[PDB]
RNA sequence: AAGUUAAGGGAGUGAAGACGAUCAGAUACCGUCGUAAUCUUAACCAUAAACUAUGCCGACUAGGUGUUGGAUGAA
RNA sequence: ACAAUGCAAGGUUUGUAUUGGAAUGGUGGGAAUUUAAAACCUUCCCAGAGUAACAAUUGGAGGGCAAGUCUGGUGCCAGCAGCCGCGGUAAUUCCAGCUCCAAUAGCGUAUAUUAAAAUUGUUGCAGUUAAAACGCUCGUAGUUGAAUUUCAAAGAAUCAUUCUUUUUAAAAUCCGGAUUUGUUACUUUGAGUA
């Protein structure tokens, strides 16, 4: 059935991409999946999301910016050591110049970048252009 | 769905607001003896709650009553020894396993009968990870028929 | 037992052998240079090659990691001594910059052929 | 769905699916079924040694029409009889009817080469001299 | 360096052998309603066009400015 | 070399009434005419000129109640060598006519390929800014941004296409197959041509427009 | 489905088979007759182009025309 | 190798046939050294190239694949050809000669192996029709498993962003102040490794 509700999420928000909407209802919110949103923001791919509050499951909207080339998961959440995420980001993402591969570390989740800069690597949850 | 390719999604959906409405005079002493009432004169948990909806002007025990309406049961005594469901999956399995003794050729109800069978073990697993089994506790086809009372 | 004195092929061959663009590029550096053999040439590529690697690799790593300023800047140096880059093109992502003729005029017989002394390439050879 | 599983504990799957479908690859079971060994007359070898048996002509495929000249030989190592085909011009004749013929593979591993049905080697020295040598005249001449 | 164009709805940005999508021109109006000078213009990628939503995209860009009045 | 220009951006640029091709590729418009093309990149006057290439002369067969009926297609790369990549095909009955009607083929197809750079920006770009992957047919091809010294790591076919495109530094891929020559060209174009269309963090700008040839010499044309 | 085993059943159809044609030949197509089987009961079998040639669960994406089964509202 | 003329082509210079002085290893012999003793290495001194006979081969020239629709011979023969193919009297494929091409003191052939092979696919294949969805469902191991539990907030530096400081609950500990709080995976630092 659902599995990993983010990927979902991160799927649906690639198809609302590619259609051209500008708002689109992401149906289970997790915390992750806010967490990863608010990266995003934060690197500007994504605008405002309203995430409502039900009594459940909250369904997250948000507000897209007609920005993103692609968003995703990389399920196996593969542990990564911070020596062996060069090859993994050089083997996903278009270029080093740009795009983002997001990691969920024992810091939060944070982007290779960020990761680097830190010194811990972790689990790889996704990545976008 | 579980077995079928049955995919419909009929269900109740309760409403947002989960402090009891303005409109419910019914203190919550009243509606637990009201509840044990009803659990003596023989009726489930689900069917007691019913019950409650429709005869008593109420909604849902949870929002009168902090508990939700076993657990009001188990803590007054009168909670069944095999849950709801998974006896009630029992008692189909026992009206299959007389309807196959008494009509042997019945090929569709056969293989009925072992979906039950499967689903009750699925169900009687759940209950032995819990505590509401005990862990000596098989399911019989022989026995099944007595469990039910 | 064996000896301990371990060797190392300096020239990796081609890969595809009758290219012509290749073949023609590699004939137009034997006669500019004076150079014997296409061998010559893989030598010198191969030299190249290992040092554009490392380049690569520093690359690859962030400034003020540790390995990336010495070992760049040791292959910096070195570039640098070899009569590759001199003042104005020492950064690192110029080392990777270096083409075969840059290498190849620092070849003895080159300088000899610049610096007078002899009328030719093959003269000074 | 991929068809693989993608689980993070899943590497027994993994492993294991590839590890029997491996065989289904025809190189990797010609490399690694034992019956190499057994069913090849070089037994896992570059060339072999055998005498000759019977100089014969071999009817080409059927587009392509010649007899190709072969010999059949005997391996010393193994007793294996065997056509080979023999190069060159003329050289058939530069072979004798019962000379120490060294004899390599054809060029594609066991699998049979050109016009020639089911001859799967290529005599390539005898009595010691080069059947090139021989073909060429101006390296060496046959000792006997 | 050619920086090129952004489908003015939906971002999209639109390449050379796009053709299709179009460069629309609204003239504006000065008290009277007579054709003032200036244009407010909308560029629109191929994509929406083919969609059928192009339209819409069009209405809300309107709305957006102070064009037209209904946002859809 | 004076042509009658038939269509309204000919026309336009018959005279100087356009700075560069650039402008035309901004407006998205339809070059009908090589003619136009070549104006653009004369040896006098511009610095880089259209270098072609007869990548391919594939016979072509029919097959009606007398034989066979062979045509030629040729296909043609055009380039400037910096920028501007051109592909060309046509089938005709002659082979020298065919190779003429693409190199026309080419020059309106010509396209401005975005050169990135890897890692950082030095003096020029070289590479291509970012993965790009065209397909066409079966052969899809994944053009990957390298470090300067490489060279076009890739096929004859491939390296040929690139030069001419402008880049001069790149890794190749390429699933399916790459043995039928014209598909796998066509692939190289589409993924060149995905390079102004990506969207990167560059180009989050919102810059208001240019005004098209056609409304800002429109007074010109009422002329004609 | 055929097939197998054992009891019944046994109308029509009808592998086998037999004729009659057909044809150079016809051990077939066409025709007349015709066992086995088809049917039930109690076992075996375990396969079919068992075909949506589309594994199953999940999310998303696009409109319309319908249609079976409920529910909601209004005429 | 170099320079003269002779010849050549190019917008005067490069290129290439006659001459002819320079250079030098190789090879030969002495030493100096080397070495346990020799031999080599290097070193110096005598010898010492013009067809510089001090003589470069190997495998190719239809395609793949760089290089001949050059000359004779053969005539579905002999043969070649990894593959497609060539040969049935114009063979650009055989056998030669010439010319050219590649790599070159090396260059072929064979068998194995890696890459080419995203043709074993974790990255990374394919399964309507190309090979391939079990006839169907149940099912143990296996793999996978909704959301939820401290969210946040404020200040300083830098070119919207980066790095830093401070506090916002509860319990135990220490003289109102100050300081410990599930396990493992994972990750980071180490330690210790010939
Ligand atoms: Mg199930
Ligand atoms: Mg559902
Ligand atoms: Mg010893
Ligand atoms: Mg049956
Ligand atoms: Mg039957
Ligand atoms: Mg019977
Ligand atoms: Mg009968
Ligand atoms: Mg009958
Ligand atoms: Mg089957
Ligand atoms: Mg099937
Ligand atoms: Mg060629
Ligand atoms: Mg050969
Ligand atoms: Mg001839
Ligand atoms: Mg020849
Ligand atoms: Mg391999
Ligand atoms: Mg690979
Ligand atoms: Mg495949
Ligand atoms: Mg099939
Ligand atoms: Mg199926
Ligand atoms: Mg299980
Ligand atoms: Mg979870």
């Amino acid at each position: 059935v659902r599995m990993s509700v983010l990927a979902d999420c991160l799927k649906t928000i690639n198809n609302a991409e590619k259609r051209g909407r500008r708002q689109v209802l992401i149906r289970p919110s997790s915390k992750v999946v806010i967490k990863f949103l608010q990266y995003m923001q934060k690197k500007g791919y994504i605008g405002s999301f309203e995430i409502v509050d039900d009594h459940r499951s909250g369904k997250i909207v948000v507000n897209l910016l007609g920005r993103i080339n692609k968003c995703a998961v990389i399920s196996p959440r593969y542990d990564v050591k911070l020596d062996e995420i060069e090859k993994i980001i050089t083997s996903i993402l278009p270029s080093r110049l740009f795009g983002h591969l997001i990691l969920t570390t024992p810091y939060g989740i944070m982007d290779h970048e960020e990761a680097r800069r830190k010194h811990t690597g972790g689990k790889v949850l996704g990545f976008f252009f | 769905r579980m077995y079928g390719k049955g995919k419909g999604i009929s269900s109740s959906t309760l409403p947002y607001k989960r402090k009891q409405p303005s409109w419910l005079k019914q203190k919550p002493s009243e509606i637990e003896d009201a509840i044990i009432k009803l659990a003596k004169k023989g009726q489930t948990p689900s069917q007691i709650g019913a019950t409650l909806r429709d005869n008593y002007g109420i909604p849902q025990v949870k929002s009168v009553t902090g508990n939700k309406i076993l657990r009001i049961l188990r803590a007054q005594g009168i909670a069944t020894t095999i849950p709801e469901d998974l006896y009630f999956l029992i008692k189909k399995a026992v009206s299959m396993r007389k309807h196959l003794e008494k009509n042997k050729k019945d090929k569709d109800c056969k293989f009925r009968l072992i979906l039950t069978e499967s689903k009750i073990h699925r169900i009687s697993r759940y209950y032995k990870r819990k505590k509401l089994l005990p862990s000596n506790w098989k399911y019989q086809s022989s026995t099944a028929s007595a469990l039910i009372a | 037992p064996k000896s301990y004195r371990n060797y190392s092929k300096t020239a990796r061959n081609p890969k595809r052998p009758f290219e012509k663009e290749r073949l023609d590029q590699e004939l137009k550096l034997i006669g500019e240079y004076g150079l014997k053999n296409k061998r010559e040439i893989w030598r010198v590529q191969y030299l190249l090659a290992k040092i554009r690697s490392a380049a690569r690799y520093l690359l690859t790593l962030d400034e003020k990691s540790s390995k990336r300023i010495f070992q760049g800047e040791a292959l910096l140096r070195r570039m640098v001594r070899q009569g590759l880059l001199g003042e104005n093109e020492e950064k690192l992502d110029y080392v990777l910059g270096l083409t075969l003729p840059k290498l190849l005029e620092r070849r003895l017989q080159t300088k000899v052929f610049k610096l007078g002394l002899a009328k030719s390439v093959h003269h000074a050879r | 769905g991929s068809g693989k599983p993608s689980g993070l504990r899943a590497a027994r799957k993994l492993r294991i699916r590839r590890r029997t479908q491996r065989w289904a690859d025809k190189s990797y079971k010609k490399s690694h079924l034992g019956t190499r060994w057994k069913s090849n007359p070089f037994r896992g070898s570059s060339h072999a040694k055998g005498i000759v048996v019977e100089k014969v002509a071999i009817e080409a495929k059927q587009p392509n029409s010649a007899y190709r000249k072969c010999v059949r030989v005997q391996l010393i190592k193994n007793g294996k009889k065997i056509t080979a085909f023999v190069p060159g011009d003329g050289c058939l004749n530069f072979i004798d009817e019962n000379d120490e013929v060294l004899v390599s593979g054809f060029g594609r591993s066991g699998h049979s080469v050109g016009d020639l049905p089911g001859v799967k080697f290529k005599v390539v020295k005898v009595a010691r001299v080069s059947l090139l040598a021989l073909f060429k005249e101006k390296k060496e001449k046959p000792r006997s | 360096i050619y920086i090129p164009r952004k489908c003015s709805a939906t971002s999209r940005l639109i390449p050379a052998k796009e053709h299709g999508a179009v460069q629309i021109n609204v003239g504006m109006v000065d008290a009277n309603g007579v054709y003032n000078g200036k244009t407010e213009t909308f560029a629109i990628s191929g994509h929406v066009r083919q969609n059928g939503e192009s339209d819409a995209c069009l209405n809300r860009l309107m709305y957006e400015k102070k064009l037209l009045s209904f946002q859809n | 070399k004076n042509w009658v220009p038939v269509t309204k951006l000919g026309r336009l640029v018959k005279e100087g009434k356009i700075v560069s091709i650039e402008e035309i590729y901004l407006h998205s418009l339809p070059i009908k005419e090589y003619q136009i093309i070549d104006y653009f990149f004369q040896p006098n006057e511009c610095s880089h000129p259209l270098k072609d290439d007869v990548v391919k002369i594939m016979p072509v067969q029919k097959q009606t109640r007398a034989g066979q009926r062979t045509r030629f297609k040729a296909f043609v790369a055009i380039g400037d060598g910096n920028g501007h990549c051109g592909l060309g095909v046509k089938c005709a009955k002659e082979v020298a006519t065919a190779i003429r009607g693409a190199i026309i083929s080419a020059k309106l197809s010509l396209i401005p390929v975005r050169r990135g750079y890897w890692g950082n920006k030095i003096g020029d770009p070289h590479t291509v800014p970012m993965k790009v992957s065209g397909k066409c047919g079966s052969v899809r091809i994944r053009l990957v941004p390298a470090p300067r010294g490489t060279q076009i790591v890739g096929a004859p076919t491939t390296k040929k296409m690139l030069n001419f495109a402008g880049i001069k530094d790149c890794f190749s891929s390429s699933c399916g197959k790459t043995k039928t020559k014209g598909n796998f060209l066509r692939a190289i174009f589409n993924a060149l041509s995905k390079t102004y269309g990506y969207l990167t963090p560059d180009l989050w700008k919102v810059t208001n427009f240019d005004k098209s040839p056609y409304e800002e010499w429109s007074d010109f044309l009422e002329t004609y």
